[PDB]
């Protein structure tokens, strides 16, 4: 019985570990980066173009 | 004679008044453009603040 249980759980843990490997490789470089809008106060009012 | 001297004084006054009018009109236009810029910028600040408060929630 212990052998049956070990074989089943070992196969399960082998698939579990192969699944972990992908997460181990990278974990953050999949998300995009920050580019929020803020500041810009110092820019001038009479734009060099007429969309002012 | 009196009307001639009065005309000179009135006309020089006109020139200076016109020059001040042109100066101040250009200043007003520049200020209007700048306050438009600052108003829209304040609007930008508002939307981004809203985004931050919803994301934080």
């Amino acid at each position: 019985l212990g052998a049956r249980a070990k074989e089943s759980l070992d196969l399960r843990a082998h698939l579990k570990q192969v699944k972990k490997e992908d997460t181990e490789k990278e974990n953050r470089e999949v998300g995009d980066w920050r580019k929020n809008i803020d500041a810009l106060s110092g820019m001038e009012g009479r734009k060099k173009k007429f969309e002012s | 004679d009196k009307y001639s001297e009065a005309l000179k004084d009135a006309q020089e006054k006109l020139e200076l008044a016109e020059k001040k009018a042109t100066d101040a009109e250009a200043d007003v236009a520049s200020l209007n453009r700048r306050i438009q810029l600052v108003e829209e910028e304040l609007d930008r600040a508002q939307e981004r603040l809203a985004t931050a408060l919803q994301k934080l929630e």
